[PDB]
């Protein structure tokens, strides 16, 4: 609805699209004589001014400041946007990205309620009318022409040509809720990457990439988008400065020396860092709100008896209701429109919905170097997908990478800022790797105080509005986007103090002096100059900080195993295999030395502390020398941080009522009120205390994190200095480099794989002791004063019953001095669902982020059709002769082994797997019992991607082979037995190739064997599913959810991944199949294998008993005997209404043995034990509904069948009992057995055996003939 | 349950039901904000068997 | 994540909630778009 005018600069002066205004900051001395600039209405209400923004005293002056600053990223260039073609290229680039806002629904609807919320404009003589804090003056000649309507006025950068802002106009109208013009300064060519290195443990790009670094730069569209925000709160005034960090703090003397951050900045940006402040900032703002608009509805909107087009727009905005002359806030979809705007409008929502990845972080941990785009060429920026064009396959974030060849680097020419530890040679380190530790007082000063609690206060419920509506389906703007421009030429002057920012302050060069070496000096220890050539330099790494503080040449390394492995092999390797065995013994001992964890098991904390930090970093020498996790033990947090704040709160005054005439049935509204905002202030103290430590305790824990970082990925560069000295000296061949270098870059990939994964361990272990200090520590110290003044307000309260009480009635007080006397004494639990870092977000979609993120494969049956269900490839070709037969849950893939029925799959990128490359492949078999005895001896394949070199899953007898083959080495596992018993067997092979080779079949461990002598097992041949090889033309086999990974699962995965297969409650056959409603099944118990259920009949107590039946072998060809499957009676397992589903795990069933139900006695007949008989003969009544049930593992292949509960017999599981009751033969009989249902979880597992049943099916595969 | 009339909301504006509009001889369904006149609409879930 | 909501989709597109045109926000299939790995809250629906 909303058109975005396309504009060039040429374009004439129209004056009504096309002006020269002058700047809203005119009336500032700075301001005085900065003439007319040329303006565009891009769109309704909004401008684009193509200057450079230098109206405020933050943004004065444009050149380098000639003294260091307090930030790292920062572009100084004033002689840019000085000249036509400049400007013509922002402006080009500007309405670029608002039409890459406008292209999805999100940004349609930002745009449209940015152009349709304007500020509340003034009153006269009835009629609304603009004023300068709405209108951009358009001039020549030194004088004003006309006013023209602008809810907002984009401008260039300031002085960081990088850098985004948004100001308001007036002081007083951004927070007061009458709203303000906004000026937004932001370039789109000029971005400053965010360095996301270790935080998103979700893959941000693609598997195969081959990413060296992780280092993305934002997108112009997301870094506007988030100024629009800014702008949607100054108009609906909404802002407030008074929640800010304030990141000065001079008793640690080490802090990373930031400008204060402002909670509305989080808030607006979103993610992690926002849940931490959103509940305290947004209620505030809201109950704030809802009084200001309440006073300027009151006292403004109802004094309008004109319907000019400015109420149409106020009307639209601001949610009222009633008619001209009265109008009321309605206090409920205000307060949903200010949630939205608030919680739901912001950075990350939105760029998520844009497809755009975001810091995660607002805070810069890593700061990188800015850099330079062209957004107008079309090749690398698209109006419709933005930097990640997706061609040939889908980006994921893969063109935000900044060396994507479009993002040209630029040389920062800002000053260095840093900070002298030069103790008593003395350290300089960056003001970047300071500690962010925010000052303790930062919240201080605050409110924290409400007025006298009257009837319909209202507080502000954030549990009871609707959940999130990130696309606004409601607040339609068709209203206002057909309204046109006014352009009054006299303007009311509305006389206000111009609203001038916070000055950044200035860094500081201050020189710090210690006793004893810190942790920055551990850092620069590990540390080598890019000056240092990576020849004729070799970097030893050493044990001692001292000695590679002093030597360029030494790195020091706590790893005191990689400096073995390193070190102490001679310089001029004399072959490319030991060359390749030096590099693998590198890559194991990395990978599995900075793994190390020590998992105290002290219960619910269970912290899982990687030792190495102790020398990595120097923490926990000072409490304990030589110990990190004894450290921790002692002191949890307080050994892990270098400040503990010792916080405080105000001394929080009682609340207190009014007092006049009032009634019965608003009092009572009195007392609810004071007792809701008793809660809420206790969650708002709460709230409080938990932005204090987020801004003191867990700014400290994410820069101890980026710490830990620099210091393994230098340990990592060290070893690749070493490994690249090592090629450079390679004596042994000429001209075989090549190889040997692709084989360092991979070995640099595993490196930074390894690292990865320490720091998640080291991030999981930090993250856990800061949340539980908050948990422990922190609260019990509020509710002191908490409790103090829900006792003051308890007296109040119960002070204002004795009076009022006649007007109450007795029963009403009674009532009301009870909940008064229940709710306030007392204590309010602290909800910390909403903490930033949960378990419960790491644990929800565990499975997707750490197997399902690296399957590469996944063949199975879908919809009747054999596809790739993973999605990776489609140029999957099977035979005519592949058939898909009932399989574990879905159809499953059937090779009839006659040569013709042959699947391949064309190996693409995904599926090729080079020397270093850990692989997993996992697969559900169903292998027939041999049938007749022409194939024993003879191994045949099953899966093999082979040429002479690969690897290959074959089938001997009844023993599945896995074979790798390297140009000369070999390995071959063997399973056990069992594959040929017609059981679902789960094989899963995973292969680290550094360490070694292991198969697990149905998620238990069968053999591990190194395969570090294992190289190259890499052909192009398609992986070929078939049975070459088989001297039988009938054998077959089936397959199910045949599915590879790019990752060495270990045992936990595997055994998730095991447990995943048995999601679902159903019971298992014995084959493991699912269990039906309709299909015949014969029989029988886990105990006394062979015998199957039968019936006979006794006329003399008129019973039809279930008896197994006499037991019988059968006779494999290997002339091994086994016990019978099909035996006995086929019994029917049935419903109570045939539902002809998939049995269930408590679902109530009624087994039918030749056509008679089964069930136990309704009477006291049978009060012996009592046997189970069938409907067959009706002397006795019997209660047939049965329960089938599975107390063991879900994946048994065995149920339990308890029995129902009818008054004269108590509850059992079905079990057997052998004997001879009378003259009759010696029998097995069946019966409930009260007494194991009872007592079931107190018995062996040997005991177990007489409960469970099997449910036998006629399968092909397994026959006895 | 299957055969079971319930009433239907978006999960986004639980306040509004989801009414079967007619003034238009397009019938469809749709959630209405004027609210003059109430009167809700069942919803239940049917399959062929 | 939200257990007690429905989605009715069809091949890839999901029912959602269009936008607000004239005081009737009627309803339309739309492709399934996602937030946070889980599709939006509109494609959500709740019976009483």
């Amino acid at each position: 609805k909303l058109e975005i005018n396309k504009f060039n600069y040429n374009d004439p002066i129209d004056g009504i699209n096309v002006i020269t205004m002058r700047p809203p900051r005119h009336s500032d001395k700075i301001n005085k004589g900065k003439g007319p600039f040329k303006a565009f209405q891009v769109i309704k209400n909004i401008w684009i001014v193509p200057e450079r923004y230098n109206f405020t005293n933050n943004t004065n002056d444009l050149n380098i400041p000639s003294e260091p600053i307090m930030e790292a990223d920062a572009i100084y260039n004033p002689n840019y946007l000085n000249t036509p073609s400049e400007k013509d290229e922002f402006l080009q680039g500007v309405i670029k990205v608002l039409e890459r806002i406008k292209s999805k629904p999100e940004g349609e609807k930002l745009l449209e309620l940015i152009s349709s919320s304007i500020p509340l404009p003034l009153v006269s003589n009835g009629a609304l009318t603009l004023s300068d804090n709405e209108t951009i003056a358009y001039q020549e000649n030194n004088n004003i022409v006309s006013n023209l309507q602008a809810n907002l006025v984009i401008y260039g950068p300031g002085p960081d040509i990088a850098n985004n802002a948004t100001y308001g106009l007036y002081s007083t109208p951004i927070s007061n809720g009458e709203g303000t013009l906004s000026e937004v300064s932001f370039s789109p060519f000029y971005l400053k990457p965010f360095d996301e290195s270790y935080g998103n443990y979700r893959s941000l790009v693609n598997i195969v990439n081959k990413f060296v670094k992780r280092e993305f730069a934002p997108d112009p569209a997301s870094t506007l988008m988030h100024e629009l925000v800014h702008v949607t709160h100054n108009l609906y005034g909404i802002s407030n400065r008074n929640f800010y960090y304030n990141f000065d703090t001079g008793k640690i003397e080490t802090s990373r020396q930031q400008n204060s951050l402002i909670f509305e900045e989080l808030l607006t940006f979103g993610g992690i860092d926002s849940k931490a402040i959103s509940s305290l900032i947004i209620k505030k703002i809201i109950e704030t709100a809802k009084n200001n608009y309440t006073t300027l509805i009151s006292e403004r909107l109802n004094t309008v008896t004109v319907e000019n087009d400015l109420l149409k727009y106020i009307k639209n905005k601001i949610p009222v209701q009633g008619r001209l002359g009265n109008f009321k806030l309605d206090t409920a979809e205000f307060e949903k429109k200010l949630n939205t705007i608030l919680f739901v409008l912001n950075e990350s929502n939105l760029a998520q919905r844009f497809s755009i990845l975001v810091a995660k972080h607002f805070l810069k941990e890593r700061p990188i170097d800015p850099i330079y785009v062209n957004i107008l060429d079309d090749n690398s920026y698209s109006t419709l997908e933005g930097f990640n064009i997706s061609s040939q396959g889908s980006n994921d974030f893969q063109g935000q990478l900044l060396e994507s060849s479009y993002f040209e680097k630029i040389e920062s020419n800002a000053l260095r800022a840093f900070i002298k530890i030069c103790p008593r040679g003395c350290i300089e380190v960056e003001n970047k790797d300071l500690f962010l530790i925010s000052n303790k007082d930062s919240l201080n000063d605050i409110n924290l105080s409400e007025e006298k609690i009257k009837p319909e206060t209202t507080v502000f419920f954030k549990d009871k509005l609707p959940p999130q509506d990130i696309t606004l389906s409601n607040y339609d703007f068709t209203e206002a986007n057909s309204i046109p421009s006014i352009s009054q030429q006299n303007i009311l002057e509305r006389n206000e103090e111009l609203y001038e920012p916070i000055r950044n302050s200035l860094f500081e060069i201050k020189t710090i002096y210690v006793d004893k070496l810190t942790t920055f000096h551990f850092l620069e220890a590990q540390n080598i100059d890019e000056s240092i050539d990576s020849s004729k330099i070799r970097v030893e790494l050493t044990d001692s900080v001292d000695e590679a503080l002093s030597n360029p040449n030494k790195v020091y390394s706590p790893f005191k195993n990689m400096s073995n492995t390193i070190n102490s092999i001679e310089t001029g390797i004399t072959s490319t295999y030991i060359f390749y065995q030096w590099l693998r013994s590198i890559v194991k001992d990395f990978s599995d030395e900075t793994g190390k964890i020590d998992v105290i098991d002290k219960s619910s904390d269970t912290l899982a502390i990687v030792p190495y930090i102790g020398p990595l970093l120097n923490i926990g020498n000072d409490i304990r020398h030589g110990d990190f996790v004894g450290a921790i033990e002692l002191a949890g947090i307080t050994a892990l941080l270098e400040y503990v704040p010792e916080f405080t709160i105000p001394i929080l005054v009682g609340l207190e009522v009014i007092g006049g005439e009032l009634a019965r049935e608003q009092v009572e509204a009195i007392v609810n009120n004071a007792l809701d905002k008793r809660d809420q202030k206790w969650a708002e103290v709460y709230n409080i205390t938990k932005a204090q430590w987020w801004g003191t305790i867990h700014l400290q824990i994410n820069t101890r994190l980026a710490h830990t970082y620099k210091a393994l990925s230098r340990q990592a560069n060290a070893i690749k200095m070493n490994m690249e000295f090592q090629l450079a000296n390679y004596k042994g061949n000429i001209d075989d480099k090549a190889k040997i270098k692709n084989a360092i870059s991979e070995t640099e990939i595993l490196l930074n794989k390894s690292v990865e994964q320490a720091m998640k361990n080291t991030e999981k272990f930090m993250i856990k002791l800061s949340n539980s200090y908050l948990t422990k520590e922190m609260i019990p110290k509020v509710q002191d004063n908490l409790k103090n003044f829900d006792l003051e307000t308890k007296k109040t309260l119960d002070k204002f019953i004795k009076e009022k009480e006649d007007i109450l009635g007795t029963n009403l007080s009674s009532s009301l001095r009870r909940k008064v006397s229940i709710r306030l004494n007392k204590n309010i639990a602290f909800d910390i669902n909403d903490i930033p870092f949960s378990e419960f977000d790491d644990l929800i979609n565990q499975y997707k982020n750490e197997i399902e993120d690296y399957e590469v494969l996944n063949l199975g049956a879908e919809d009747g059709k054999i596809k790739d269900l993973s999605g990776t490839t489609s140029d999957i070709n099977i035979g005519s002769d592949i058939e898909l037969a009932d399989g574990r849950e879905n159809k499953a893939i059937k090779i009839k082994g006659s040569e013709n029925s042959t699947i391949k799959i064309a190996m693409n990128k995904y599926l090729r797997f080079s020397a270093t490359d850990n692989f997993s492949i996992s697969f559900w078999i169903k292998h027939p019992k041999p049938t007749n005895l022409l194939n024993n001896g003879i191994e045949y394949t099953l899966v093999e991607n082979f040429n002479q070199r690969g690897w290959k899953i074959s089938i001997q007898d009844s023993k599945l082979i896995w074979y790798l083959r390297d140009h000369n080495n070999s390995i071959k596992i063997v399973t056990p037995d069992y594959i040929a018993f017609n059981g679902w067997n789960l094989i899963t092979i995973t292969n680290n190739r550094s360490k070694g080779s292991i198969v697990y079949v149905n998620g238990s461990k069968i053999e591990e064997k190194d395969i570090s002598s294992i190289w190259n097992t890499e052909v192009d041949d398609p992986i070929i599913f078939r049975l070459k090889n088989n001297r039988d033309t009938q054998a077959f086999t089936l397959l199910d959810q045949f599915s590879i990974y790019r990752k060495e699962l270990n045992q936990n995965e595997v055994v998730k991944l095991y447990n995943y297969y048995f999601n679902s409650n159903y019971i298992r056959d014995i084959w493991g199949n699912p269990l039906q409603y309709n299909k015949k099944y014969y029989l029988q118990t886990q105990d006394k294998p062979g015998k199957g259920l039968i019936r006979e009949y006794w006329s003399s107590f008129g019973y039809d008993y279930v008896i197994l039946s006499d037991s019988k072998t059968i006779t494999f060809p290997n002339n091994i005997r086994y016990g019978a499957l099909y035996n006995g009676s086929k019994v029917l397992i049935k419903n109570s209404k045939k539902l002809d589903g998939l049995v269930r795990n408590k679902d109530f069933i009624q087994l039918e043995i030749d056509g008679y139900n089964m069930g136990i006695s309704a009477d006291r007949f049978n009060e012996d034990t009592n046997y189970i008989g069938t409907t067959y003969g009706t002397t006795h009544d019997l209660t047939t509904d049965f329960e089938i049930i599975q107390r063991q593992e879900k994946y048994r292949n065995y149920c339990q069948l308890k029995t129902p509960y009818n008054i004269f017999h108590k509850s059992g599981l079905m079990s057997t009992e052998t004997s001879k009751p009378t003259f009759h033969d010696y029998r097995d009989w069946v019966y409930s057995s009260a007494w194991y249902f009872q007592n079931y979880e107190n018995l062996n597992l040997r005991k177990h055996t007489k409960t469970n049943w099997y449910f036998i099916p006629k399968d092909e595969g397994w026959d006895e003939d | 349950k299957y055969n079971e009339n319930y009433q239907l909301y978006n999960k986004t504006s639980p306040d509004k039901e989801v009414k079967k509009v007619f003034t238009n001889d397009k019938d469809y369904i749709a959630i209405e904000y004027n609210q003059n006149t109430n009167n809700p609409t069942f919803f239940s879930l049917i399959q062929k068997e | 994540n939200k257990p007690n909501s429905l989605i009715f989709s069809e091949n890839s597109q999901a029912l959602r909630l269009s936008n607000r045109l004239n005081d009737e926000n009627y309803i339309l299939l739309d492709l399934v778009s996602k937030l946070d790995d889980e599709p939006l809250n509109i494609f959500y629906w709740e019976f009483i």
